[PDB]
DNA sequence: TTGTGCTTATCGGTAGAGT
RNA sequence: UCGAGAGGUA
DNA sequence: ACTCTACCGATAAGCACAACTACCTCTCCT
């Protein structure tokens, strides 16, 4: 058990990522009609000089990184596990009733 | 109808020489000249042989396809329409039973029907064929004109093969 | 280990036999890395250089498909390209037209 | 919401065949804008290598 | 203009690829190199003499590029 | 001959119709023991194409044929839009009459969708309101007027009568009859598609593409009855991969294997092992295996040597930096790989029994941008907490 | 725009280059230099200036279409009954008196000697 | 077959060996069945993976 | 086995509209 | 070989 | 004062997908 969550919940956190890129003026747009994100990064500091990276695909392979490595800590009672509080986290709009 | 139109291009260049930069076009009239020598055809524009003037060139874009780089070029060239209604000499080249033969240059090869002159009758004592019934003799080397028909092209080689008709007056050499 | 080897029938992608020549899996973990990492060409390689490569070709006056090529929606017409895609697209197209939709392309050269 | 059609992306998240009989029978036009639709159909994706282009001339 | 001035990563790898590329298919070098036999050693050099004539049109989300050169931009 | 190659961009989505299925369909006989001809698909046991010349199933492409219908059918992806204008317009008055005014009788009826369970049909049947007919029932009419079905036109193909007269199968032909006389800016308004309501043709698949075709012959020759003919259009139509269900590759699962997962070539798996003597950029490929592996060079191929990069992954990539560029380094040890230890913490993976399978880069500009970006010495600062 | 004289000139000019550097890196063509050198030879002009001005002259003064002016400088005749028969687009017209025409005959063989 | 065809089993790329014995053996239906076994002394390489009684696992570092 | 939508069906339910 | 069901690897 | 409809908010009632990645053998048929 457990043990596909946390790769359905990165794949479907990297397709709603995956467009996220940084603007040579500077902004963060998405690719789907250069919509726009964030006005600047809000990063704080130090280099500023990322323009081609891609800021929510290497974001969302970090929270997959934590979302595997939550999968050997345990689950404690009337609790649920960094796993399941991570999932319930991310999905605000499933949890409208 | 051998109006000078302009035509674009989209010549690509080999990544074997890139250089010599004071001196770089005649590396870009090198490649259009063997731009259009490889083609050496047409369906319904004509032929060219000279890019006399050159009007303007553009930014080179270059692919990752074995380093080749395009450029567009435009230009304007001599060619020849061959509309209906026109009448063009020719030289005879052989003559035969049927379909005789009619060049207007090597650039085509114009075949004569025999419901196309008028009554005539084959003369086969002697050599050549001659059709000298209506007092007019035709050999090899006399400029004859003709009316131009409706020219026909093939797939592979796309000539310019038409008919050749006599109907008109002023007929044979003059 | 594979250099060149037997394609799948359906699709023309290297097999999954060890005793035969084999492939390896290029998945979509992978290919996010990759996107992260933002080596273009490397993806651009192993989704269709070394994997199924194919050529569809599609009439410019009409966006239709078209079968040298000819096209049967209109009369034969000598301005038709040529596209590089994925046979895994042509796969899609197929079946698409099958269950009754049809795709229009419209190529930008 | 943005008014941004992208039946390839929907279709390969989940429920294709549904994603494309919706995008058929309103007869939207995919820009293949994304990544993904552009990787599905031999295009890079434009972030890091394909922003920008090289002109030599 | 409006731009950074510094060359990104991505087209610094891009740039070095198609030199390596061009120079593999037996193209004239404007650098002088002595004793190499790596087209990719010599596309390095050319762009640390900056002598490599490209020029990059970075496309700006709105619709706009900006041309811009290799000798004109500084590497890092 | 030679066409001009150029980009693909913008695609549209459309419902095919007649003329358009018409055009792609080559050769579309109309033979029963014709499905398997050979001027479709290489596969067919004749090792010879109509439209394209000798080839080993790689340089034909799959072409299609359109069989031709007898009579007219609705398109089945357009009956919910059919049946929903159809309850709002009454059938007698063509408006927005005795269906009209509630003082004549006249139940209302509402129009719907019938599936698997009266006739195992997809069709369009007309019911009488429930709730109607009991307040009839209150006034002592017991039963339907005999005139109340008189705005449905008799049907020549009168098989498959004796039904209930409340509920009645409504058949194509007498589709087209009611919406005559509509507006045709109303009809438009709901179906954009209005050329593709008629449905007189339906391709078949490339051999060489792939119980289906079993269902396409049985749809050579058919009686009459044109619900059948529809719900036999029905059956065949959710045969496609695209549709979820057993062959295991239909679905998401097609979409998956086919365009988003793909295999390539000049890639290796072996185990991995540790070598502390390597240094950290470098990785053990045996003599053996290098010797097979082919990369192409520009002067055509060469074996594998010293100063080469290959991609090595451990799979999951749970993170970024499971892809790593290593330099081949030529060991006398075979049937194995030898990894630095201290990079086991990027591979997030132990000597145990682990495979790592490399991807060997042929083109000259990836392996250009793998040691420029995906090296080792590239991803020394962690993208995650930047340690 | 180009009937027997401009055409005959830009030739010269290709053999005049033509002999020098004629070693050429790349392929040739036999084909297209033998397509000049076979056709031109069918009818000559003296003079590029005198004759284009005279061609020309009718083509302004009078109203001839550019189709009409190209087909009747190729062909070249010489009298009033001959191009009434040749071209059926200029039958049953008024537009022109046939005596202009005879005078415009009369100047195209002056022009050639 | 009588014809000339082959439908012969050869060995695949990882199979290899030194032939130990041929055994030929049919049913009452009459299908005739052959088998035929390869043997090869394996020598503890690299790669080989050893495990412990006590579920201490791991491969031949060096 | 469910989680999450998702789409009708269905119960009043009272707001206007009218007399 | 194309599939299905099992048993295992990280 | 005293009565009919009609769009509209909260509970039943069926669909409809989806439950991880890369791997490797073995029997069964197809
Ligand atoms: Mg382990
Ligand atoms: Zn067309
Ligand atoms: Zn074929
Ligand atoms: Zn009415």
């Amino acid at each position: 058990g457990n043990a596909d969550l946390p790769g359905t919940l990165s794949r479907r956190l990297m397709f709603f990522m995956r467009d996220i890129y940084a603007a040579y003026d500077g902004t963060v747009r998405n690719s789907f009609g250069n919509q726009l994100v964030q006005f600047t990064y809000e990063t704080d500091g130090p280099v500023e000089d990322i323009t081609g990276e891609a800021l929510g695909s290497l974001s969302a392979c970090a929270l997959s990184e934590a979302a595997y490595s939550a999968l050997d800590q345990p689950i404690s009672l009337l609790e649920t596990s960094p796993l399941l509080n991570l999932k319930n986290v991310l999905e605000c709009g499933s949890k409208k009733g | 109808m051998f109006i000078k139109v302009k035509l674009p291009w989209d010549v690509t260049i080999p990544a074997e020489d890139m250089d010599t930069g004071l001196m770089l076009q005649r590396a870009i009239v090198i490649r259009l000249l063997e731009a259009f020598s490889k083609e050496k055809a047409t369906k319904d524009l004509g032929y060219l042989i000279t890019p006399t003037i050159l009007e303007n060139i553009g930014e080179g874009k270059i692919k990752e396809q074995t380093g080749e780089i395009q450029f567009p070029v435009v230009f304007n060239g001599i060619c020849f329409k061959m509309f209906k209604g026109e009448i063009v000499h020719g030289v005879v080249h052989k003559v035969h039973k049927t379909g005789v033969f009619l060049k207007s240059g090597p650039y085509e090869i114009i075949y004569l029907s025999h419901m196309k002159m008028p009554g005539y009758e084959f003369i086969p004592g002697e050599n050549p064929f001659f059709m000298n019934q209506y007092m007019s003799r035709i050999q090899i080397g006399a400029r004859v004109r003709f009316v131009v028909l409706d020219t026909e092209w093939r797939e592979a080689e796309k000539d310019f093969m038409a008919l050749a008709s006599i109907d008109g007056d002023n007929l044979g050499p003059f | 280990f594979r250099n060149t080897g037997p394609v799948h029938p359906l699709t023309r992608q290297p097999v999954a036999d060890r005793k035969r020549f084999g492939g390896i899996k290029f998945g979509e973990m992978e290919r996010d890395c990759l996107i992260a990492h933002g080596a273009s060409a490397n993806l651009h390689e192993r989704l269709f250089t070394l994997s199924d490569s194919s050529q569809m070709h599609i009439c410019r006056k009409c966006k239709t498909y078209a079968n040298g090529p000819y096209c049967r929606v209109c009369v034969s017409s000598d301005h038709v390209v040529r596209v590089y895609v994925p046979y895994g697209a042509k796969l899609l197209c197929q079946e698409l037209f099958s269950m009754g939709i049809t795709l229009n392309f419209d190529t930008k050269l | 919401v943005e008014s941004t059609p992208a039946p390839f992306t929907q279709a390969c998240f989940s429920s294709p065949s549904q994603c494309f009989l919706k995008a058929a029978k309103e007869g939207v036009r995919d820009d293949l804008q994304g990544s993904i639709d552009a990787l599905a159909w031999g295009k890079v994706p434009g972030f890091g290598t394909g922003d920008q282009f090289e002109i030599i001339i | 203009r409006k731009t950074s001035k510094f060359m990104t990563k991505y087209e610094r790898a891009r740039i070095l690829g198609t030199r390596a590329l061009q120079i593999s298919m037996n193209a004239p070098v404007m650098v002088e190199l002595e004793g190499e036999t790596d087209p990719l050693e010599i596309a390095m050099k050319e762009l640390r003499q900056r002598k490599i004539p490209f020029t990059i049109r970075r496309y700006l989300p709105d619709g706009s590029f900006e041309e811009w050169g290799v000798d004109e931009l500084i590497v890092e | 001959l030679q066409v001009p190659v150029g980009t693909l961009t913008s695609i549209g989505f459309s419902i095919s119709n007649n003329n358009d299925r018409d055009k792609m369909s080559v050769l579309e006989v109309e033979a029963p023991n014709q499905v398997t001809d050979s001027r479709l698909g290489l596969p067919n046991p004749d090792s010879v194409c109509r439209t394209c010349g000798s080839k080993d199933r790689k340089v034909c492409e799959g072409h299609f044929g359109v069989i031709n219908f007898a009579y007219s059918i609705i398109n089945p992806y357009f009956l919910k839009e059919v049946a929903a204008l159809l309850n709002k317009i009454c059938p007698g008055c063509k408006y927005i009459c005795r269906y009209c005014t509630l003082n004549t009788g006249y139940p209302l009826m509402k129009f719907r969708v019938t599936t698997k369970e009266v006739f195992r049909r997809s069709g369009i049947v007309v019911e009488v309101n429930e709730e109607s007919l009991m307040k009839l029932k209150k006034r002592g009419v017991l039963t339907l007027p005999p005139d109340y079905w008189s705005f449905l036109p008799q049907d020549s193909n009168i098989d498959e009568s004796c039904l209930k007269p409340t509920r009645r199968i409504i058949t194509h032909a007498q589709v087209y009859a009611l919406l005559l006389g509509i507006d045709q800016r109303l009809i438009k308004k709901d179906i954009p598609m209005f050329n593709s309501l008629g449905l007189t043709s339906f391709p078949v698949t490339p051999n060489g593409y792939r119980e289906r075709t079993r269902i396409y012959k049985k749809l050579v020759g058919f009686e009459g009855n044109t619900l059948e003919l529809s719900s036999r259009v029905m059956e065949c139509m959710q045969y496609s991969r695209l549709f979820s269900e057993t062959p295991k590759l239909c679905g998401l699962r097609f979409m998956k294997d086919v365009l988003l997962g793909k295999r390539s070539d000049h890639t290796f798996r072996t185990v991995v092992v540790g070598d502390p003597s390597l240094k950290l950029n470098e990785i053990g490929i045996p003599e053996s295996i290098a010797k097979r592996l082919q990369v192409s060079e520009h002067l055509i191929f060469r074996s594998l040597m010293d100063g080469d990069t290959v991609l090595m992954n451990r799979p999951p990539s749970i993170h970024q930096h499971s892809l790593i560029a290593m330099t081949v380094r030529i060991l006398p040890t075979t049937s194995v790989v030898s990894l630095n230890p201290i990079c086991c913490l990027p591979f997030r993976g132990d000597f145990d029994g682990d495979c790592l399978h490399g991807y060997v880069p042929q083109s000259i500009q990836a392996k250009v941008e793998l040691d420029e970006l995906v090296a080792l010495d590239k991803q020394l600062i962690n993208r995650q907490n930047g340690r | 725009c180009m009937m027997d004289c401009e055409a005959f000139q830009i030739l010269d000019g290709i053999k005049g280059q033509l002999v020098g550097l004629s070693e050429d890196p790349s392929i040739k063509i036999p084909v297209s230099y033998d397509r000049a050198l076979a056709y031109v030879e069918s009818c000559v002009h003296y003079t590029n200036p005198q004759s284009v001005r005279k061609v020309l002259e009718p083509l302004k003064t009078y109203g001839i279409s550019d189709g009409e002016m190209c087909v009747i400088a190729n062909a070249s005749s010489e009298s009033v009954d001959e191009v009434l028969a040749f071209i059926p687009s200029l039958k049953t017209k008024k537009e022109v008196i046939n005596q202009p025409l005879q005078d415009a005959l009369e100047e195209l063989s002056k022009l050639k000697k | 077959t009588e014809s000339g065809a082959d439908h012969s089993i050869k060995l695949k790329h990882t199979e290899r060996g030194i032939v130990q014995k041929v055994v030929l053996s049919s049913n009452d239906e009459g299908k005739n069945f052959a088998a035929v076994s390869l043997r090869q002394v394996r020598s503890p390489c690299l790669g080989d993976k050893f495990s412990s009684m006590h579920g201490q696992k791991g491969v031949l570092g060096y």
